[PDB]
């Protein structure tokens, strides 16, 4: 449903958040903070956490 | 393409520092 666009490189501190390098494209599944929201890399759902909205870019424009 | 310069790991405040 909501999508990101990952705009910057953000590393996760702990195994709750989620590792995006510039290039990524999460699909925002969840929210936990308003700048911390949850998902899971479109071609990558191994990939799944919590990150940053501050290093993301909504897709829903 | 990276956007403007990095901004600011703003610390999750939802999650607090497991000690």
């Amino acid at each position: 449903v909501r999508r990101v666009k990952t705009i910057y490189d953000c590393q996760a501190d702990n195994d709750d958040e989620l590792t995006f390098i510039e290039g990524e494209v999460i699909i925002v599944t969840g929210e936990e903070d308003q700048e911390w929201w949850i998902g899971h890399i479109e071609g990558q759902p191994e990939r799944k956490g919590v990150f940053p909205v501050s290093f993301v870019h909504i897709l829903s424009d | 393409c990276i956007i403007s310069a990095m901004p600011t790991k703003s610390s999750r405040k939802a999650k607090k520092p497991a000690q």
